[PDB]
């Protein structure tokens, strides 16, 4: 049985190869 | 001048800032 | 003319602090500065 | 290998913002 | 490459027109461009030897000719506003 459980917050990466900096994007 | 607040960053498109005829020094 | 001179130069003092504590008292200037900047910004992301 | 936990999400369609920080590497974010 | 000095320019393909400058700004090993707050192309790194180099526009500015009135001279001082002497 699958045992479920809270991902929280994991799972950003980088969309793009783009840089910024400091930028709410 | 604190209190209160890129400038060449809104330059770019012909979007340019001419400098105010009187100068924050004369102000 | 002395209290009077004291409560003038107290009052004085307070303004240092209530703009050196406060952000919120120049919303004004600190306004229009936004909405130019504000109106750029999207001046220029209509070129994407 | 046989003879251990790992997990599974699934990846919707969501919008985030993200916040980059000064060196280019994203230090939070936000759904 | 050639730098200081306004270019045309592609890099892999990403491509505008520019002044390809020597800049500090540290890009990540797989990050490609650089960016900036409006969205426009700002940093690169050099797809061969691996570096940070700037872009910049090129110059604008207006010009604005100052006269004292035709009825006075001839003589105008042109003003090339928001440039550094020497592209003029
Ligand atoms: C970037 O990394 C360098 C490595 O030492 C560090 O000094 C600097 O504080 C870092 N800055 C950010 C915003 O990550
Ligand atoms: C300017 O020159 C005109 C002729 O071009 C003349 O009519 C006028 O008097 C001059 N202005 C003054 C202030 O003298
Ligand atoms: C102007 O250009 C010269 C190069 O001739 C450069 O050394 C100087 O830093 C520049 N200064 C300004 C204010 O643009």
């Amino acid at each position: 049985p699958p045992a479920y459980t809270n991902s929280f917050t994991r799972g950003v990466y980088y969309p793009d190869k783009v840089f910024r900096s400091s930028v709410l994007h | 001048f604190n209190k209160v607040t890129l400038i060449c960053a809104q330059k770019f498109n012909g979007l340019t800032v001419l400098p105010p005829l009187l100068t924050d020094e004369m102000i | 003319q002395k209290l009077i001179a004291n409560q003038f130069n107290s009052a004085i003092g307070k303004i240092q602090d209530s703009l050196s504590s406060t952000a919120s008292a120049l919303g004004k200037l600190q306004d229009v500065v936004n909405q130019n900047a504000q109106a750029l910004n999207t001046l220029v992301k209509q070129l994407s | 290998a046989l003879h251990a936990a790992y997990y599974v999400g699934y990846l919707q369609p969501r919008t985030f913002l993200l916040k980059y920080n000064e060196n280019g590497t994203i230090t939070d974010a936000v759904d | 490459l050639v730098k200081n000095k306004c270019v045309n320019f592609n890099f892999n393909g990403l491509t505008g027109t520019g002044v390809l400058t020597e800049s500090n700004k540290k890009f990540l090993p797989f990050q490609q461009f650089g960016r900036d707050i409006a969205d426009t192309t700002d940093a690169v790194r050099d797809p061969q030897t691996l570096e940070i180099l700037d872009i910049t526009p090129c110059s604008f500015g207006g010009v604005s000719v100052i006269t004292p009135g035709t009825n006075t001279s001839n003589q105008v001082a042109v003003l090339y506003q928001d440039v550094n002497c020497t592209e003029v």
